[PDB]
DNA sequence: TGACACGCAAATTCGTC
DNA sequence: GACGAATTTGCGTGTCTCGACACG
RNA sequence: GUGUC
């Protein structure tokens, strides 16, 4: 066991408190690693801290040599009988879900030239796109040809009570960015402490696994 | 031709015209060598060694890690007495990004993208020396 | 030469002391009158009327008496099991619950309060029948060597058979008629008891329920769980070659059908269910918690669901063409029951019955009132208790509809022949199999059962398999919580499933924890888990009764801590040796250093069937390899109570030791210590019983040499 | 039948009455019919059954 | 006897592992003189006992082969014109199992097939590769119609008789005589008797309703006493004649 | 399934060779062997069972199926493909069987317990099926065999 | 295969436009130009030529005895050996056949 | 929990006005 | 080109599913 | 329902 004297690395590690509080983590499964989604222009963006909801709309080309207008009328159609401002559709709707409301032990880690910068996660989100607009159009379409227990839609008024939040983006080159790098990478303590937490392991294994 | 059609089972090529699991130590030390700034998603274990539960939110700011990489081993984190192992797990494919919410008055907020993660570690303690401390 | 210690031979009468043949059927009464009985009370705790919403009664605590009997006027004494069995008497003792109801405007705790009687066992914890002395067994005229573990009832005594059924909370694959279909059933502790089942045909999946009308697509219930692309759907089912030739057809028959939205899938499942509030909330109240229950939805999320009915549509593409096919027969899937939980089931349903109907014995009373105070303690009755236990235990016709089930031939009369046949039914299991000639598997010895049931121990006649009997070295778990499991399990690394996608589930690394049919997480090297969870359970911080295994074929880790599972004690070996040595038995020769604490040193360890799978073990201390895990303690424990009895059974023939111990429990001879005493039906006894020459082990453990049923000649 | 253990039982047996000690004939294991044998010569019968 | 005939397959050996029912299940169908019967044995004489490699080639006929079974590989083209598919029949695996299958035969087979598909889409391009080209008509689009496409030409046949399902040949020796046997597995009597390689007069089959509407009444009676003495011998029990021709 | 009976073959060979030793062995006042040589109650078969070796106890006309995952029994190896790890047994009914040749010999006691169990009922079936329609067949004087009709 | 759009996440269908055939879809705008080739390989499984069953190599395999057969007087015989309940107590029954050229079968 | 003989019924093809 | 007539095939439902004796 | 053939 002791050939893993010689060989031994250090690294340090920081944490700080600058930017934990305002952080979130968005997830996309629905797209391949390999593309972007901070490249496409993006017209809004929504949300709701109440209750972690995130609602965003991409702003896609119009007219570009891969589109086919026949569709995009006949879809325009289909939700005019507003949503859309245009004669096509130009917008793209992103839903989320919030994910393990207890984040505590998720964080995110930063890696500079040498040393490791550790800031606190406030809550883990999942970006979806959504297709409700459908919903809405064949609903109105057909109204046109045509004419205790806990239930979902006291939860549906709940969400109904608070009020909306509306977001401006900042992107790949902004000043406000590596402002923000900054300070979630500056630690201010640049001296070498000690005497943080001390706990041996005859008392964390005590406090994790509790006898009672 | 940026969007194409992409795919479910090759999402990590997705040729369609014209994978390989690392060490976390060998990870960081070619993320070393090429003196690059990436950012890392990494999971604690739940209740912390500290002053109940302790968590990050209920602790200081400053140097409180020590990472030590041993020959012909693992890497293996340190508080000063705990002893934690820290290894790669579910090694993601899809896009993962994480933007910094601001909230002003009411209603006008800033929104900003920080970066993108693409590796996900996790870190436990080993019960095996634990239980062997606690024993002698 | 390999050092052998020839001393193991005295653990088995140490483990056999503190649990075992018949302890355990008194275990399962002892902790259900001491856990369960108040859970029932917790369960239903407060019960109100509807005329106005002022009167209502609290449950503050309940317990049970010892045995007593209530003659002419006020008069309890300690009644003994002889008396009770003399005067074709019951032996039961009170339930007396401490509750309190508010009458007029103030409120008023009656303490003390008699709901009912309860039957007690003969040798249980509240008996009189218990850490007493022969000289005082002789006393109250009771055998000392008497096993007891049955229940009197109008001076007899009856015994409830152990029965065997299948495993709840899991996925079932296996092969009908035309091809292969999955099936799923579940049953947690609320009356929910579903079947749901997913088939093939014509390259289609269907999902069958008895709640709905006809077939609905897989892609549909998707669809409606929530999940809306169509990528992340195959993505969850599996991103293979193969996988997607068999799933394709289900997508382009979706797609056919116009439903591309939720409000589409729910509407065209509430159009196809029928039922005797709208569609779309009926549909989704019915997926929410009427197709898989014992998996929980926190708000509405079905995310965990879907997540599971894409590794059952994955594990059914898998056998999909091949033929590794699920079968019935493995006993490390069949799980036992004993009277505890039936005694259970009965008991909170009649306690059910007796806090709603009385909730309209004081319905029909408020308004029609005569003053202004209502007593309920004299609008109460303590015959329909008392009626209900006699009537469930004496009858045997176990009918619960609140439970939808019915049940006959589960108690019966303890046969009182010899000393072996009343030894040996408490032994005996019942199957749920009905006896019927199309059954040849599970008649049949299966390799799955070693040193749990005995092989040769069975009826010869019609019933040639589905009536067993239990080995003399098991012990049949009880039910435990999973708290700290799932903590100490997130605490090593395990991963939420909320986080990744589908995608990363067909990576061959990743492995899948299941809890009692729960899906935890994704979790890495399995070794580490496997290992580290076996040290915690050796070190003693977890119970010793959790089983943990892992299968590699569909890359998945069991975590099994129910209740009801069969459990014998293995030796450990580290490496080359056994830990056990001279020194360490000498010690239990001395006095000290029994059982607990070889378990506390972590010297030996139970084992299941399933966990067992995936370990060696070594017959003897010369075959003992370099892979050998465990080491079995004595192989002579495979032979059950009545084969224990013939004398070298490896060179008699199996046919022959079958009617042996058939003819065993037949033979007639002395039947106990008071023999004169009891009075019974029909009794038959011998003049001048002789004492075996060529005796065995298990004839000295049971002492068999105090009560023998033949003579040398 | 094809029944073995009866004769190994009585002989057991006969030579426990002679000696004066039960025989333990435990499964897989017990006594051989070499040592037993040879001591039913010692008093004077027939070693084996005659 | 029968109450003494309790056990399964007793030639119990590596020789021929036939799943072939005999015992109690084969007296219980022989008396309920059921029309679907399970373990179908039909034997057939060649004409040609000595030649085996002609027998190979009657096995070859009294056999189904699938078209997936010749294809080596097939393709879906994408171009800017009117897509088709392209099957590659291959030559040399047909050549050492001697078909007498061709390129024609083919077309001809998928134009009478049950798929809906008539001789005014499918070519023959070259020596052994076909096309078949998606027309646009009467359900839906031609892209569900190229899925529906791709999973039945495998299932359409290019030879044989359908509801055969597999053919062995059995070799009788002797001091210095040889024979070759086929053993067919299906029902079709009239059909796998109806050829040039077996012998058509010298065939025999094991369903009763088979040789009762092929061959007839009075030679049904025949075939049902040497098969319940067939299932006598094999148990060592010991009937007579008239026993089973009053029966019969 | 070739490697199943190449060594399937291997293994009778054993036990015949020593029956057959066996017998040059005996005397001519065995009582087995003067049984066996009469007929009365016996076989060769039980003699060289009994003294020589018992042989290869077969389940369903074939190998003991696996129980755990590609295993019989715990005891052995996985993917063990050998003789007396499967179901080869070797000592004879005088020596003593093992446990695991116990268990192996007792699953073919087995299975003919729960065949005689079955065949009553669907052979007395058939019996009662058979005899209701053959009851009236009677010779006349002329011989020939007539029904009621 | 298996194809999906980028902007969306739904499937794509292949149908004709107006100058050339192209990648169409029924849930969003989204179409892609068909050029010079797109095409994939399969690999069906072929069939296998079965073997030739029976003949004196399959009873190479089985052992056979040294044991005279009373009907054409030669020590040639195959032995078999099987377990069968005859009406009284179970006896190992045995199969008889002539390695020679008459080659019947007999069950004793 | 296997056996197939009865009805009941919908997809489909040759035929003639 | 369009309507009445007769064929083949998936799907619905009913009956048992050996004998004998003794005891509670 | 149990026990035997
Ligand atoms: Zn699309
Ligand atoms: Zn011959």
């Amino acid at each position: 066991n002791e050939e893993d004297d010689p060989v031994v690395q250090e690294i340090d590690v920081y944490l700080a408190k600058s930017l934990a509080e305002k952080l979130y983590l968005f997830q996309y499964p629905v797209r391949p690693a390999s593309m972007t989604y901070d490249d496409i222009p993006h017209l809004s963006a929504k949300i709701k801290p109440k209750q972690q909801k995130v609602e965003l709309e991409m702003a896609i080309d119009t007219l570009n040599p891969n589109y086919c207008r026949s569709k995009g009328e006949q879809i325009a159609l289909n939700v005019d009988g507003s949503t859309y401002s245009s004669k096509l559709m130009d917008k793209q709707t992103f839903c989320s879900s919030q994910t393990t409301s207890n984040t505590s032990r998720y964080a995110a880690a930063l890696y500079r030239q040498g040393e490791l910068h550790l800031t606190p996660l406030h809550g883990i989100l999942q970006l979806r796109p959504s297709f409700s607009y459908l919903d809405k159009a064949d609903a109105k379409h057909r109204e046109r040809e045509a004419a205790r227990v806990q239930s979902y839609e006291f939860l549906q008024k709940k969400h109904a009570e608070e009020p909306w939040v509306h977001l401006h983006y900042y992107g790949l080159r902004d000043s406000r960015s590596e402002h923000e790098r900054q300070y979630l990478l500056c630690p201010g303590s640049s001296g070498v402490e000690n005497t943080e937490l001390v706990k041996s392991p005859s008392e964390y294994l005590m406090m994790l696994m509790p006898p009672s | 031709r940026r969007p194409a059609p992409p795919l479910t089972p090759g999402r990590l090529p997705s040729i369609r015209s014209r994978p390989k699991d690392v060490s976390v130590a060998e990870l960081l030390r070619e993320l070393s060598l090429t003196k690059e700034e990436e950012l890392l998603f990494l999971q604690l274990p739940d209740t912390l060694p500290g002053q109940n539960a302790c968590t990050l939110a209920d602790l200081t700011e400053g140097q409180v890690g020590k990472l030590l990489i041993r020959k012909s081993g693992r890497v293996q984190l340190l508080l000063g007495k705990v002893t934690l192992d820290v290894t790669m797990g579910t090694a993601c494919s899809f896009l993962q990004e994480l933007v910094s919410v601001g909230l002003g008055d009411s209603r006008t907020g800033e929104m900003t993208v920080l970066g993108h993660v693409k590796h996900k570690l996790v870190c436990s303690p080993d019960f095996e020396s634990l239980l062997d401390h606690k024993h002698r | 030469p390999i050092p052998t210690v020839e001393e193991k031979w005295r653990l088995l009468p140490a483990f056999l002391k503190v649990k075992g043949l018949v302890k355990q059927h008194i275990d399962s009464f002892n902790y259900f009158i001491n856990v369960e009985i108040k859970k029932i009370m917790k369960a239903n705790e407060k019960v109100t009327s509807d005329a106005d919403p002022m009167w209502y009664l609290k449950y503050l605590n309940i317990y049970v008496g010892l045995p007593d009997v209530e003659e002419s006027f006020n008069v309890t004494r300690p009644v003994s099991p002889h008396e009770c069995r003399l005067r074709d008497m019951t032996y039961s003792a009170p339930i007396t619950v401490d509750i309190e109801y508010t009458r007029g405007s103030q409120r008023i705790i009656r303490n003390a309060l008699p709901i009912g009687r309860m039957p007690i066992m003969l040798r249980s914890s509240n008996c009189v029948l218990t850490g007493k002395t022969p000289a005082e067994f002789a006393k109250l005229n009771e055998c000392p060597l008497d096993p007891g573990g049955y229940f009197i009832v109008k001076g007899v005594e009856k015994v409830i058979l152990i029965q065997e059924q299948l495993s709840k909370n899991r996925i079932i694959v296996e092969a009908d008629r035309k091809g292969a279909v999955g099936a799923s059933v579940t049953s947690s502790t609320h009356e929910k008891k579903s079947r749901t089942n997913m088939a093939v045909k014509q390259g289609r999946f269907y999902l069958r329920h008895n709640t709905l009308s006809e077939d609905i697509p897989i892609v549909i219930i998707f669809k409606a769980m929530g999940v809306e692309s169509d990528q992340e759907i195959v993505q969850m089912i599996g991103t293979e070659e193969h996988v997607m030739a068999a799933f394709g057809p289900s997508l382009e028959e979706c797609q056919k059908a116009q439903i591309f939205t939720q409000m589409q899938a729910l509407k065209y499942i509430g159009n196809k269910v029928r039922r005797q509030k709208t569609k779309i909330e009926e549909a989704r109240e019915l997926l929410a918690s009427t197709i898989l229950t014992h998996v929980p939805v926190k708000e509405f999320n079905f995310r965990a669901k879907c997540i599971y009915t894409a590794v059952m549509v994955r594990r059914v593409i898998l056998a999909q063409g091949d033929n590794k096919v699920d079968d019935r027969d493995y006993y490390g899937n069949k799980r036992l029951e004993l009277a505890g939980q039936l005694l259970s089931l009965l008991f909170e349903d009649l306690f059910k019955k007796f806090n709603s109907e009385m909730k309209k014995i004081a319905d029909q009373v408020i308004p029609k009132q005569r003053a202004a105070q209502f007593d309920v303690v004299k609008h109460m009755r303590q015959d329909q208790i008392t009626n209900g236990m006699v009537n469930a235990i004496s009858t045997g016709n176990w009918s619960l509809k609140r439970f939808k089930m019915d049940r006959q031939g589960v108690t019966q009369v303890l046969s009182r022949l010899s000393y072996i046949s009343a030894l040996g039914m408490m032994t005996r299991i019942s199957s749920q199999f009905e006896k019927t000639r199309k059954v040849s598997g599970p008649r049949s010895l299966q390799p799955s059962q070693w040193g749990m049931l005995c092989p040769s121990d069975t009826p010869e006649g019609e019933a040639c398999g589905l009536v067993k009997n239990l080995a003399l070295m098991t012990h049949i778990t009880t039910d435990m919580e999973d708290g700290p499991i799932v903590k100490l399990a997130s605490n090593l690394g395990v991963e939420d499933v909320n986080l990744l996608c589908g995608e990363e589930l067909s990576y061959p690394n990743v492995f899948l924890v299941f809890l009692n049919g729960n899906i935890l997480g994704v979790i890495r090297d399995h070794k580490k888990l496997v290992n580290t969870f076996r040290l915690m359970r050796r070190a003693g911080y977890i119970n010793e009764f959790v089983s943990i295994s892992t299968n590699l074929t569909d890359r998945c880790v069991y975590i099994s801590s129910d209740g009801g599972r069969l459990c014998r004690p293995y030796i450990i070996v580290k490496k080359q040796k056994p830990a056990v040595t001279n020194k360490h038995m000498e010690e239990l020769a001395q006095g000290y250093r029994n059982f607990e604490d070889f378990l506390h040193e972590s010297l030996v360890e139970y084992l299941d069937v399933n966990e067992e799978n995936d370990c060696n073990i070594a017959l003897y201390e010369h075959t003992i390899n370099k892979d050998t895990t465990h080491l079995e303690i004595e192989p002579f424990t495979l032979l059950g109570v009545c084969a224990g009895l013939i004398p070298y059974p490896h060179h008699n023939q199996s046919p022959r030791n079958t009617y042996q111990c058939a003819m065993g429990k037949q033979a007639m001879g002395t039947i106990g210590y008071n023999q004169r005493n009891r009075i019974d039906t029909l009794m038959y006894l011998l003049a001048y019983p002789q004492k075996p020459m060529v005796k065995t082990k298990t004839i000295e453990l049971i002492e068999f040499e105090k009560l023998p049923a033949g003579q040398n000649a | 039948r094809m029944t073995v253990g009866k004769l190994i039982e009585l002989l057991a047996g006969k030579a426990g009455v002679l000696d004066g000690r039960f025989h333990y004939g435990t499964a897989f294991g017990g006594s051989k019919v070499k040592d037993v044998c040879e001591d039913l010569v010692r008093h004077g019968y027939n070693y084996l059954g005659k | 006897p029968g109450t003494q005939m309790t056990l399964k397959t007793f030639h119990f050996a590596g020789v021929a592992s036939m799943n072939i029912t005999l015992g109690v299940p084969r007296i219980k169908e022989i008396i309920n003189a059921s029309k679907a019967i399970s373990t179908p044995i039909i034997t057939a004489q060649l004409d040609k006992d000595d030649d085996a490699d002609y027998a190979r080639l009657v096995k070859g006929r009294i056999e189904k082969t699938l078209l997936g079974e010749i294809s080596e590989y097939i393709e879906e083209v994408f171009l800017p014109d009117d897509c088709f598919i392209l099957v590659k029949l291959s030559l040399e695996r047909i050549r050492l199992l001697r078909l007498e299958v061709n390129a024609e035969t083919v077309r001809y087979s998928i134009c009478t097939s049950k798929l809906r598909v008539k001789p005014g889409d499918v070519a023959v391009h070259g020596e052994a590769v076909v096309c078949v080209t998606p027309r646009e008509n009467s359900k839906s689009s031609m892209y569900y119609v190229l899925q529906f496409l791709k999973e039945d030409l495998p299932k359409v046949v290019v030879q044989g008789i359908p509801e055969v399902s597999r053919a062995v040949i059995h070799i009788d020796e002797q001091s210095g005589k040889e024979k070759y046997k086929l053993l067919v597995e299906g029902d079709n009597l009239r059909a796998v008797m109806a050829t040039h390689g077996v012998k058509g007069t010298r065939t025999t089959s094991n369903n009763t309703y088979e040789v009762e509407k092929t061959l007839g009444i009075e030679a049904a009676r025949t075939t049902i006493i040497n098969e319940i003495q067939y299932t006598m011998v094999n148990h060592g029990m010991s009937i007579d004649r008239r026993h089973v021709m009053l029966l019969s | 399934e070739t490697l199943e009976a190449l060594i399937l073959k291997e293994l009778s060979v054993i036990r015949d060779h020593a029956g057959s030793a066996c017998l040059r062995e005996l005397d001519k006042s065995n009582s087995p062997l003067t049984m066996a040589l009469c007929g009365s109650k016996g076989s060769f078969i039980n003699i060289s069972q009994m003294i020589a070796c018992v042989g290869q106890q077969a389940i369903s006309g074939s190998r003991v199926p696996d129980g755990f995952e590609n295993r019989s029994l715990p005891h052995f190896e996985k993917h063990s493909k050998l003789p007396a790890a499967k179901g080869f047994v070797a000592n004879s009914f005088y020596s003593g069987l093992t446990p695991t040749e116990f268990f192996f010999h007792t699953m073919a006691g087995r299975e003919g317990l729960v065949d005689t169990a079955v065949k009553t009922a669907e052979t007395g079936y058939m019996q009662r099926r058979l005899v209701k329609s053959l009851e009236d067949l009677c010779s006349q004087y002329d011989l020939t065999v007539r029904s009621s009709t | 295969m298996l194809l999906f759009c980028p902007g969306c996440g739904n499937g794509l269908i292949v149908e004709e436009g107006q100058r050339c055939h192209r990648f169409s879809c029924n849930t969003c705008p989204y179409v892609h130009n068909i050029t010079r080739k797109v095409t994939n390989r399969k690999y069906p499984k072929l069939k296998e030529v079965d073997d030739v069953l029976g003949g004196a190599a399959a009873w190479e395999n089985v052992d056979s005895t040294a044991e005279s057969c009373p009907k054409c007087e030669h020590p040639r015989a195959y032995f078999m050996q099987l377990q069968t309940r005859s009406a009284d107590e179970p006896m190992t029954t045995f199969y008889k056949c002539c390695n020679a050229q008459c080659g019947h079968r007999w069950r004793d």
